[PDB]
C-alpha cells in the first residue's frame, strides 16, 4: 500500500495560516 | 477540549481504520473479522492467529478460560512470540493489551506491520 | 527608456540659485 | 509529493514534546521518565515488563523507582535516551524514523560530547537520512515573532538568557544560570517538612511537584505578603493527597518560587534571574540596550508562575534607568514555545540546505555537527 | 522646514507616481494591481510576480507565511534572482524592503527599470 497511505501524514500545515502565533489559546488556563 | 489531544485522536482514527483494514485483509483467510481493534484484541486469541498467519509458523495453542489470567497468559505468549523473533518491543506488556491502551494497541500494529514486511 | 529619459526621472527643469540675489545670507532651517 | 515533513522532538528534563513540522500544536507531550519494579512479583503468569517509559509509568508510581535520564541538561543515562527515543517514535508518533528528518532542541552552553552523541545515536541506530540540533531560547525567538529581543528560558533543566539583534546573537553575553524547577520541588519538599508532612519517595515527589504546580504563585511584595500572611489565614489553601489524606499548604505558596530571585535560600551565592536578565543586557553593546529592553520575552515552563511577569518587569525597572520602557512579553502558551518556533524553523525553504545529510556523516563522522550547527 | 528634504520630498513624491504608472502596465497582465508602492511590496508576492512578468523564467514558490520572517524569505528569493541575472545592488537588504524604507525601495525599482528596459 505504500508509507504515506499507510501513516496519516497531514499535508496541510496549520502554523502557516496563523498570523499571530505568539497569540494563540490551547487551552483557556483561567 | 485541547488542540494537542484533538490533532492526536483526529491521527488515532485514521490509522485505526487503516490497521483494521490491514489487518481484516490479512485474516480473511481464517473465519475472523474484527469489528473494533481495541475490543477484539482485549482477549488475545485473535492476535496469536494473526501471527501464525503472517510467519506461517505454528505457536503454541491458547490456554482456555475466561478469567483475567487467561487472557494475559495469551497475550504474553504472543508477545513471547514476537520477541524471540528478533523484533525489539518497547513499552510493551500484556497488561497493557488487556486493559486496552489506545496507543500501545496500536504501537504494537504499526510494529508488526513494519517488522513483518 | 520608456516615455523617454527626461520624463522618467524627474529632472528640475527650473534653477532656484539663479533667481536669489546673494547666498551669503541665505538660511536653510529657519529656527 | 515531495518535500516530507520532518519530525521535530524537544527534549527537557522534564518533559519530551514531539510532533511533525507542520502543526501547530506537537502530538504527543510526556515526561521523561523511566521507571523500573521494586518488589518481586509473584503471580505466575502476570507478564513481565522490564521497564516503564512514558505516562503507565507515572500512573504506576507505587511498584516503580522513577529515574530521570536528563539531569541539569545533560544526558546521564544513554540507554534510557535510547528507550525514550523510541517510545516516542514507535508508540506516540508511529512513525518510521529512517523516512523523515529530524529537528532537535538543546541547551547553550553544556558539554561538546553531548551533540556527538546525539548525533551518533541517530544516525547509527535510528538511521535518520538527516538531522539538526538547534539552540532553545533562539527557537523561543522564533514563536515570538520577532527578530530583536532577548529570551530568557526557564525550565526543569537550566536556566538560560540570550539576546539577538537583527538576527545577530551575541554569543558574550549568554549567561546560563542553573536553577530550575526540580531545585524549587527539592525546596518544596524542604519547607513542607515544616508543617509536618514528610515526602521521601521518589514516586510522592511527582505529588509534591503537582502541588507547586497547583498551588504556587510570585508575591509582588515578598516581605510584605510574609506580614500579611502572619497576620491572618486568608493565604491558605488545601490539597488533597491520592490516598485521601488532606493538607493546607498555607505560607509557603509564594515561598517555593521566591526561591527563584533570591537563590541564597538554596545556598547558592548566584544572583536571582531578574539580575542575569539584567547583566545579559549590560554586556551588549550601549546602541542596542535600548531595543532590548523593549522586548524582553518569557519562555519555559518554570515562568508559569502567577505574577511572575509582574514581579519581573519591577525589578528589571528598577534595576533599569528611570526614562527607558521596560516591557515584559509573556505568551500565554510559553511552555510550549520552544516547540512551535522550531517547527516554524523546519518549514522555512532555506532551511532544506543545512540539514546534516547522512553522507556528510559518513565522511566527517560525529563531530560535523560543530562544524554544522550554530 | 529643512530645505534639503523638502526639495527631496518634492522629488519622490512624483518620483512614487511615475514608478506606480509603470509597474501597475506590467502587472496588468496578471490580475493584479497596488495602490500603495510601498506598503504591498512589504509582502513580497508583487515584486515576485513582476519579476515573473518582466523575466519571463519562473522563481521559485513563494512561501504562504504571514509572519515576518516569511516575508523576509518572500523578498530574499527575488533579491537572489535579481542577484543571479548580473544586477548590482548596494546595501540593499530584505529587511529594509519589510520596514518599508522609501528610498532603498525606490532606488530598487529604478534599478530593475534600468536594468530590463
Ligand atoms: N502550570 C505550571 N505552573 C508552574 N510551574 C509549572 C507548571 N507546569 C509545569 N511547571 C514546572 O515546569 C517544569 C516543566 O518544564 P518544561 O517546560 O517541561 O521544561 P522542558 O520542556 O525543558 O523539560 C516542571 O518541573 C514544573 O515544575
Amino acid at each position: 500500500l505504500g508509507y504515506k497511505d499507510l501513516a496519516a501524514i497531514p499535508k496541510d500545515k496549520a502554523i502557516l495560516d496563523i498570523e499571530r502565533p505568539d497569540l494563540m489559546i490551547y487551552e483557556p488556563h483561567f | 477540549r485541547s488542540r494537542i489531544k484533538a490533532l492526536a485522536d483526529e491521527r488515532e482514527v485514521v490509522q485505526k481504520k487503516t490497521f483494521t483494514k490491514w489487518v481484516n485483509s490479512h485474516l480473511a483467510r481464517v473465519s475472523c473479522r474484527i469489528t473494533d481493534l481495541y475490543k477484539d484484541l482485549r482477549d488475545g486469541r485473535m492476535l496469536i492467529k494473526l501471527l501464525e498467519v503472517l510467519s506461517g509458523e505454528m505457536l503454541p495453542k491458547p490456554t482456555k478460560g475466561k478469567m483475567r489470567i487467561h487472557c494475559l497468559e495469551n497475550v504474553d505468549k504472543a508477545l513471547q512470540f514476537l520477541k524471540e523473533q528478533r523484533v525489539h518491543l518497547e513499552n510493551m506488556g500484556s497488561h497493557d493489551i488487556v486493559d486496552g491502551n489506545h496507543r500501545l494497541v496500536l504501537g504494537l500494529i504499526w510494529t508488526i506491520i513494519l517488522r513483518f514486511q | 527608456q520608456v516615455l523617454g529619459y527626461k520624463d522618467l526621472a524627474a529632472i528640475p527643469k527650473d534653477k532656484a540659485i539663479l533667481d536669489i540675489e546673494r547666498p551669503d545670507l541665505m538660511i536653510y532651517e529657519p529656527h | 509529493d515531495d518535500d516530507i515533513a520532518a519530525l521535530v522532538v524537544d527534549n527537557g528534563s522534564g518533559m519530551c514534546k514531539a510532533g511533525f513540522a507542520g502543526d501547530d500544536a506537537p502530538r504527543a507531550v510526556f515526561p521523561s521518565i523511566v521507571g523500573r519494579p521494586r518488589h518481586q512479583g509473584v503471580m505466575v503468569g502476570m507478564g513481565q515488563k522490564d521497564s516503564y517509559v512514558g505516562d503507565e509509568a507515572q500512573s504506576k508510581r507505587g511498584i516503580l523507582t522513577l529515574k530521570y535520564p536528563i539531569e541539569h541538561g545533560i544526558v546521564t543515562n544513554w540507554d534510557d535516551m535510547e528507550k525514550i527515543w523510541h517510545h516516542t517514535f514507535y508508540n506516540e508518533l508511529r512513525v518510521a524514523p529512517e523516512e523523515h528528518p529530524v529537528l532537535l532542541t538543546e541547551a547553550p552552553l553544556n558539554p561538546k560530547a553531548n551533540r556527538e552523541k546525539m548525533t551518533q545515536i541517530m544516525f547509527e541506530t535510528f538511521n535518520t537520512p538527516a538531522m539538526y540540533v538547534a539552540i532553545q531560547a533562539v527557537l523561543s525567538l522564533y514563536a515570538s515573532g520577532r527578530t530583536t529581543g532577548i529570551v530568557m528560558d526557564s525550565g526543569d533543566g537550566v536556566t538560560h538568557t540570550v539576546p539577538i539583534y537583527e538576527g545577530y546573537a551575541l554569543p558574550h553575553a549568554i549567561l546560563r544560570l542553573d536553577l530550575a524547577g526540580r531545585d524549587l520541588t527539592d525546596y518544596l519538599m524542604k519547607i513542607l517538612t515544616e508543617r509536618g508532612y514528610s515526602f521521601t519517595t521518589t514516586a510522592e515527589r511527582e505529588i509534591v511537584r503537582d502541588i507547586k504546580e497547583k498551588l504556587c504563585y510570585v508575591a509582588l511584595d515578598f516581605e510584605q505578603e510574609m506580614a500579611t500572611a502572619a497576620s491572618s489565614s486568608s493565604l491558605e489553601k488545601s490539597y488533597e493527597l491520592p490516598d485521601g489524606q488532606v493538607i493546607t499548604i498555607g505560607n509557603e505558596r509564594f515561598r517555593c518560587p521566591e526561591a527563584l530571585f533570591q537563590p541564597s535560600f538554596l545556598g547558592m551565592e548566584s544572583c536571582g534571574i531578574h539580575e542575569t536578565t539584567f547583566n545579559s543586557i549590560m554586556k551588549c553593546d550601549v546602541d542596542i540596550r535600548k531595543d532590548l529592553y523593549a522586548n524582553t520575552v518569557l519562555s519555559g515552563g518554570t515562568t508559569m508562575y502567577p505574577g511572575i511577569a509582574d514581579r519581573m518587569q519591577k525589578e528589571i525597572t528598577a534595576l533599569a534607568p528611570s526614562t527607558m520602557k521596560i516591557k515584559i512579553i509573556a505568551p500565554p502558551e510559553r511552555k510550549y514555545s520552544v516547540w512551535i518556533g522550531g517547527s516554524i524553523l523546519a518549514s522555512l525553504s532555506t532551511f532544506q540546505q543545512m540539514w546534516i545529510s547522512k553522507q556528510e556523516y559518513d565522511e566527517s563522522g560525529p563531530s560535523i555537527v560543530h562544524r554544522k550547527c550554530f
